[PDB]
């Protein structure tokens, strides 16, 4: 014969932000032709995996 | 409790159908 | 905004059954000219619905 039996399981949840005002982005994209938004967005993801 | 008898298996919900709110109005624009 | 609620259901069951013999089956043949199994088959079949 046979028999049966159950489990079950449930996940939790993260957040993560960054700030930069207009000016700053203007002067570090005339000079060393960086970008904020690109930079900030990958150091988030980034991130979230490593504490993770 | 065994598998050989219609109890032994356990049971699994089916989502079958879902309500919605009614459609709410009157009519009273004649006066 | 919003609410939610939920509700249930579920089947039941039936069962029905006949016999007869071989001798009885041969007899009612030869002496009326008529078939056993399928008399008892009909009835089964038509008593289920009405009962139901």
């Amino acid at each position: 014969n046979h028999e049966m039996k159950k489990y079950t399981l449930f996940p939790s949840q993260f957040v993560i932000a960054a700030e930069h005002t207009v000016q700053a982005a203007y002067e570090a994209q005339r000079e060393f032709g960086l970008d904020l938004g690109s930079l900030q967005f990958r150091t988030l993801k980034e991130y979230l995996s490593h504490e993770q | 409790e065994m598998m050989s008898v219609s109890d032994g298996v356990m049971r699994l919900p089916l989502f079958l159908a879902m309500i919605l709110p009614v459609q709410l109005g009157a009519a009273t624009a004649d006066a």
